[PDB]
């Protein structure tokens, strides 16, 4: 009984849709080398 | 239906191609049937768009 979650995923694709999941992944956790990959 | 005990039919649809976003605010192929409502389920290679 709750209807949001097609409202969750509505952006989630769009967010794959995107790819600003990885730039959400970059704050927390960049991509880059730790010393030089 | 072999695990969950129930039953089917089966449609075939009228395009066919992969159904598209019309310019009649509308969907072909399998797509717009069951926007019409008029089947009720479809089982295919489908690249979910939002």
């Amino acid at each position: 009984g709750s209807p949001y979650r097609d409202l969750f995923s509505q952006r989630i694709l769009e967010l794959q849709d995107t790819g600003d999941l990885d730039v959400l992944k970059q704050k927390w956790w960049p991509h880059t080398g730790r010393c030089d990959l | 239906a072999k695990a969950l005990g129930f039953k089917y039919e089966i449609y075939q649809a009228p395009d066919g191609r992969y159904g598209h976003q019309l310019h009649n605010t509308s969907w072909n192929g399998m797509i717009g049937e069951l926007i019409s409502k008029r089947a009720d389920l479809a089982i295919s290679a489908i690249t979910i768009t939002p």
